[PDB]
């Protein structure tokens, strides 16, 4: 089948040099044209650039957001798409995808999750909901950086569970604030994955 | 110019339903071969975007049959003529006349479609050793709503408050928000919303 | 775009020819897909059970045409009189005749002793043979449950017992629910679990060739992923050579002699035969072996003939001619030819003149054309699908087998085109640089022709090839019965001193993955073959020893229980991680688990012996602050050794500090969280 | 000698006499008449269709099976015509015994 | 010259789409093409003839 | 469904007109460029020009041998190609033929023997051919235009009669040579359909 | 320059035969899109031509799986493998490329294959009344031959014309009525042939 399978995430500060490659298995690579597609978290996508096919010239077209700091080549011979990504900033932590075509986006690939945070990897700062009088949360502000998983009751409540997705501040950190709904004394475990710090919340009003 | 293309963003679909997102474009995108060329994609929710109709009509192999296409050089049509359970996400229409697209549009936000809900506006005060930790974060949650076109107001003003939702979910086919207004030691010494469940403003504090 | 003038139309040709070749294939996956004989199972009289006996009746040119049944108790007396007008009497004065109609294993089949009574033979032989076939493609047979996988058998409706109006005392609601041609293609649906089109066609002497075509024709469209199509004829009363006999349609010594001038009429015999189906590209994704492919079937009804039983002679042409152009391909293609063959005196001046309409059209190599029936007899709605094993066996020995009747050929057939090579010598068929590809024809009485194309199975170059030798793996036997399991073994204790030097681990890997889990099991891990040979023949007499025999109800749920001390010995697993690395890396994670909690690791732990630990600062049991964490990691390592062979718990118990591997194993507590 | 299967639906039951007794105007015609098979290949003889005559036994489906092969050997292409249907006519009480 | 690859290589892309409309609307007669039911003919229980 | 039936054959004189008309039903007639293209008897296609499409605009690109002679216009409103022949000679006796495509010639007319001879229509020459000792055969020469047709002992005979192919001199005319093989005494007749002038052959050595 | 393609001009197929025609281009027809500018056209006799297969390799709709397309843009190779009395007549390679396109190729002349057939040469000196009419026509016809290969030549040459009738149904032979049109005196001063039916030159005269 064609599969545009990715690999090249990861994390780094802000002025780096990462690598995208866009491994092309079952079409032929030097006839399409890869192109690279930015969708930042949770918002619409966003082309990045596209190289022309090597008998188009080879041509690499970039965005008015990334011109003269990425740079997109390929290979034929080891059958590889890049995005080279120099001068980082913030802007880049998004899921990048590489699609088989400049006007006509094809088989897209899977989505390489790139992040550019100037954080450092700490455990959650688990601040409970108390209820007003009802449902009872408990926060995981600052954090960094996802994964995350928070459940209630150590994973026996799952009716009412709602693990809101997670939010950036503009320090770079993470805040999930999960909650459950029912009237009763309730327990929420995060275990931040990178640093293995599991924090315990009891909460009451 | 560019040809500035719109949707309805926020289209409701209920499953065994045919539904239709339609596109708008300002200029022409009927080429003179007589092939239009807008695309019509699919991001299905959290994964890679899908090419579902090429060339206005033309539907990509691997497509179900249900997504049709159609339309002339202004106003263009995908008409599902079955939507299940994985015809949700993000429809983009996209033209292919003035390449480069920075952008894909705003794509159509699709939603399995039920009837109008009751957003449950619970007003959470910080918990206050967070107080002693060195923030606050009041939280007004809302629960249990649909559509998701909810203001959030923080006020007694705004513009401290940041965003967090999720997708639809499957039993209830609801949204919930987490408005929170992370903050700061001393101002800590009110959140309502506007979505159309109610139409009265609904202000509990904390 | 920009270059020259094509940088974006040129991507959407592309993708409009990407998908052109992408819809053109969907049109020949749905019309001509080839149609993989995956496995064939038949009970051809000849005392055949299995094709390779069948391989061993036309490879000598046997003729199985012996006699009447008495296994039956048939009136025989009055099946024969000097006045042939007698309104009872019976001309075949013999045929090919099994002895496997008076004979059911009900208990096995989860029948009782008094439903399976009242099975039609027909359908008694269809759930054996419907477990064979399955056990003989890999498939278990239990392992179809709820699988789109339709059942086709072809029945001509035949009478076993006393009138449905005259009910006997055990026999008497299923005595319509157990000879319904309905349920002979129903009760394996529901036997085996399976959940697809379960159709008994009835198109007469066609009905295994239709219902192989109704079977492909609901493939390569897609209803059922995978079917058995078959059809068998076992005829309980002698009702039919009476009344065949009473048209004067029978010969008077039950040969059915094909294109020779002795034709006297049918043979009629009594047979079965079954073959697992799949999509080509279905039974090659999944494994399953491919026999032979059936590129193209056709049906076709005589239209008005000269008779109801009277065979068209341009019906036939349009059946041989529908089949080899929905197949793709030519008259000149097809290297040998399944005729009917009936041995009809009007029937087969027939069938081959529609051959040299048909095929002999300026044939550049002779059609070699012959008769299972002649070896085996008309097999009635077993014919078709036994001519179907015969040029799947013809296909897969590389020769053409013999037509046994028709030296002296008929003189009513003009063979002066030298277009038709009847078969009256073994004609070697080998594997050629073009597809060797044959054609069987099934025409019936009711007047409904059946034409199916087959062809050579791909030649599968390397497959599932050779590695290297290492550790053996058990060997799986498993029966039904405490007197059926000491037969799987003086069965396989024999397909093994017939063949042998026969790889271990392919004896462990078609019994382990190729059997169903029946109550009765013996599984044994043998070091050689000869070792294995001996484990055979002691179980064959109920001798287990070096076997783990054992009984069960389709149990499964193991349960692990986890000893908390007094388990440990001197060694532990000193080579168990020297000889797969499915324990050295199960102790690997436990080990980098265990090393910020503990100092010593485990890996020279158990790598070493009590006589040589005496050495690494831990002593053989003693440190109980070493052998511990050991414990629970030699538990742990084996526990995910356990799970990596496919046994999984219904529940974990632990005793006192096996608590804490069982917690580790059962996901409350992390790896590193109980080694901590 | 039209493309025209011939798809009917029908259960053994027990119509005559035993064919091993035979009969007396009724001998070789028994066959002919006590089988599901000819119950569809009479048909295509009579008006002399060339299509593919099957019959269908799954008892209470016999007839809705039988509509779903004649829909496809039209989906296919295989006949151009069909004539689908099933019959249960009883000649015995054997069925409600 | 023919507009080089302006009025070719979207001549050649009417025809791989319009033989994709007639290899599609092949796929949709080989599966579901509907059949009409022409007559019907019943002799039911009762006097229905 | 589509079709592209012609029409605008017919006899005229080198240096003469001739109109050549292609219906298009079953196709948006504006969408392709549409060509013209001519099979001379017996021989292989020359393409004579096309039109490029109302949307496309372009030109009209003509043959090296028919430029300033020839011209092709179409009609969307009422949707027919046109081929103008101007300035005839005898080059364009011929089958004129409209396919649709400028590059990709798809669909075709039936074509049409649109025909510039000088001739006249004048009855059949009917000279026998007397076997040397066999066959026995008959001449048409000298008719013009085709229509022909000679049988056997008044269409009697089937096999073995060969007609041999239409064949013009420099004078403009046709000459077919009818001849059968057999053994011996055979009629042949010939009716020249546009003037209706049935000669009759009897034929000995 | 231009394209010149040449293929295999004379090839004979036999029935339930898989035959190939060849195309030769002179210039590179792969393009930079990587599809090649060939289209393979079929002529049957006294027809309408048809496409049979486009871009190369792609097969145009209504035309049978029988006519498959294999090759490069330079050496092409149009597989039928299946020939039936359909796949016969004259098959053009026609490049896309190049288009200003005066021809369509001299375009491979199909036959229905047999063996080698003898040529029969009749020479039928003019009757005489033609000679009393103004004209000389001696005929020398060749009947029941194939391959066509075979000229007539006039000795004892240059006004000689030429019949030659496409390939019949039960014998599949071809025959040639090489005419002499002619005058009044040159009458008073022979012909054969050199088909592969024979070797040696046959000259028979009037």
């Amino acid at each position: 089948e064609v599969q545009l399978v990715q690999s090249g995430g990861g994390l780094v500060q802000p002025g780096r040099s990462l690598r995208l490659s866009c491994t092309a298995s079952g079409f032929t690579f030097g006839d399409y044209a890869m192109s690279w597609v930015r969708q930042a978290p949770g918002k619409g996508l966003e082309w990045v650039g596209f190289i022309r096919s090597k008998a188009y010239g080879g041509t690499t077209e970039y965005a008015a957001s990334v011109k003269g700091r990425f740079t997109i080549s390929r290979d034929d011979s080891k059958s590889i798409a890049y995005l080279q990504m120099n001068s980082l900033k913030t802007e880049d932590t998004a899921v990048y995808y590489c699609t088989r075509g400049g006007t006509l986006f094809d088989y897209w690939g899977q989505g390489t999750l790139v992040t550019v945070s100037s954080a450092s990897t700490k455990g959650p700062s688990v601040f409970p909901l108390a209820p007003s009088s009802a449902a009872l949360g408990c926060l995981v502000k600052d954090y960094f950086p996802e994964p995350v998983t928070v459940s209630w009751n150590s994973g026996a409540l799952t009716s009412g569970v709602h693990t809101f997705p997670a939010v950036l501040q503009s320090s770079g950190l993470y805040s999930l604030s999960s909650v459950v709904t029912v009237p009763s004394t309730y327990i929420c475990n995060v275990n931040h994955k990178p640093s293995n710090t599991k924090v315990d919340k009891k909460v009451e009003p | 110019d560019v040809v500035m293309t719109q949707s309805p963003l926020s289209l409701p679909v209920t499953p065994g339903e045919p539904a239709s997102i339609s596109c708008r474009s300002s200029q022409s995108l009927l080429h003179s071969n007589g092939y239009n060329y807008l695309d019509w994609y699919l991001q299905k929710p959290g994964q890679s975007p899908q090419l579902l109709i090429y060339l206005g009509s033309n539907r990509a192999s691997g497509v179900p049959d249900r997504f049709s296409g159609s339309g002339s050089g202004t106003d263009f049509t995908l008409k599902i003529s079955r939507v299940e359970a994985e015809d949700v996400g993000v429809y983009y229409c996209m033209q292919s006349l003035q390449t480069p697209r920075l952008t894909f549009g705003p794509g159509t936000k699709v939603d399995i479609k039920r009837t109008v809900a009751a957003p449950s506006v619970f007003i959470f005060p910080p918990s206050d050793e967070q107080l002693k930790s060195g923030t606050a974060s009041v939280v007004c949650l809302l629960n249990n709503f649909y559509p998701r076109g909810a203001k959030v107001q923080w006020k007694v003003q705004s513009g401290n408050s940041q965003e967090s939702v999720t997708e639809q979910d499957s039993k209830d086919s609801t949204y919930s928000l987490s408005s929170t207004l992370t903050l700061s030691k001393a101002d800590y010494e009110a959140c309502e919303v506007t979505h159309q469940g109610l139409s009265s403003p609904v202000t509990k504090s904390f | 775009m920009a270059s020259t003038d094509s940088e974006k139309v040129a991507e959407y040709l592309r993708r409009a020819t990407l998908d052109l070749r992408a819809a053109r294939q969907r049109i020949r996956e749905l019309e001509g897909e080839p149609v993989a004989v995956v496995a064939m199972a038949c009970r051809l009289p000849g005392g055949v059970s299995t094709p390779e006996e069948f391989w061993e009746l036309l490879s000598e040119g046997r003729d199985a045409v012996a006699g009447l049944p008495t296994d039956r108790g048939w009136d025989l007396d009055s099946l024969f009189h000097p006045d042939p007008t007698r309104s009872g009497t019976a001309h075949q004065r013999g045929g090919g005749f099994l002895t496997e109609a008076t004979a059911f294993d009900p208990a096995f089949f989860g029948m009782s002793p008094r439903e399976a009574l009242a099975v039609d033979p027909q359908q008694r032989l269809m759930l054996e043979l419907s477990w064979e076939v399955l056990e003989r493609a890999g498939i278990p047979p239990t392992s179809l449950q709820a699988s789109p996988t339709g059942v086709f058998v072809g029945l001509i409706p035949q009478e076993y017992g006393p009138r449905l109006a005259e009910g006997g005392e055990g026999v008497e609601g299923y005595l319509m629910t157990g000879t319904t041609t309905s349920v002979a293609s129903g009760r394996i649906a529901y036997t085996l679990g399976l959940e697809g089109p379960a159709i008994s066609v009835d198109t007469a002497c066609s009905s295994s060739l239709v219902a192989v075509h109704l079977a492909c024709q609901s493939l390569r469209r897609g209803e059922s992923s995978l079917a058995m199509a078959g059809g068998v004829t076992v005829m309980p009363t002698p009702g039919m050579l009476v009344d065949f006999s009473r048209m004067n349609s029978l010969a008077p010594d039950g040969r059915c002699k094909a294109f020779s001038a002795g034709a006297n009429g049918f043979g009629m015999a009594e047979g079965a035969g079954m073959l697992l189906l799949e999509r080509l590209s279905d039974a090659r994704r999944n494994g399953h072996p491919v026999l032979a492919v059936l590129r193209g079937t056709a049906v076709n009804s005589d239209g008005a003939s000269n008779g109801l039983s009277a065979p068209n002679g341009r019906a036939q042409v349009r059946v041989i001619q529908q089949a080899l152009a929905e197949s793709g391909l030519g008259p000149a293609d097809i290297d040998a030819v399944e005729a009917h063959g009936t041995g009809t005196r009007l029937g087969d001046p027939i069938e081959a003149r529609a051959l040299f309409e048909a095929y002999g059209r300026d044939r550049e190599q002779p059609l070699h054309l012959g008769s299972v029936k002649s070896n085996l007899g008309h097999t009635q709605a077993a014919a078709g699908v036994a001519g179907v094993i015969k040029m799947v066996l013809a296909m897969r020995a590389g020769t053409l087998p013999r037509t046994l009747h028709a030296s002296e050929r008929s003189k009513e057939i003009d063979w002066s085109s030298g277009a038709i090579s009847l078969l009256d010598e073994p004609e070697p068929w080998p594997a050629g640089a073009r597809p060797r590809r044959a054609g069987v024809s099934s025409f019936g009485i009711s007047g409904t022709n059946a034409h199916a194309i087959i062809e050579e199975a791909p030649q599968v170059v390397e497959g599932e090839r050779v590695e290297a030798g290492d550790v053996v793996a058990p060997w799986v036997l498993s029966a039904s019965s405490a007197e059926g399991l000491r037969a799987q073994a003086a069965r396989l204790a024999a397909h093994l001193r017939e063949h042998p030097g026969q790889d271990p681990r392919d004896i462990a890997y078609s019994l382990a993955t190729g059997r169903a889990a029946l109550p009765h099991r013996a599984a044994f891990a043998p070091v050689d073959e000869s070792a294995a040979l001996r484990v055979l023949d002691g179980l064959a007499t109920g001798n287990a020893d070096g076997a783990a025999v054992g009984t069960s109800r389709a149990q499964q749920r193991a349960v692990f229980v986890f000893p908390g001390q007094g388990w440990q010995w001197a060694g532990m697993a000193v080579d168990l991680l020297d000889t797969s690395p499915v324990f050295a890396a199960a102790l690997r994670e436990c080990a980098d688990a265990l090393e910020p909690h503990l100092d010593f690791e485990v890996i020279p732990f158990l790598r070493a012996e009590a006589a040589r630990r005496e050495q690494d600062a831990a002593l053989s049991t003693e440190r109980v602050d070493v052998v511990q964490p050991v414990m629970f990691a030699v538990m742990v390592s084996l526990a995910s050794m356990w799970r990596a062979h496919g046994v999984e718990p219904a529940a974990v118990i632990g005793h006192s500090q096996g608590e804490i591997a069982a917690a580790c194993v059962a996901g409350a507590l992390s790896l590193d969280d109980a080694a901590r």
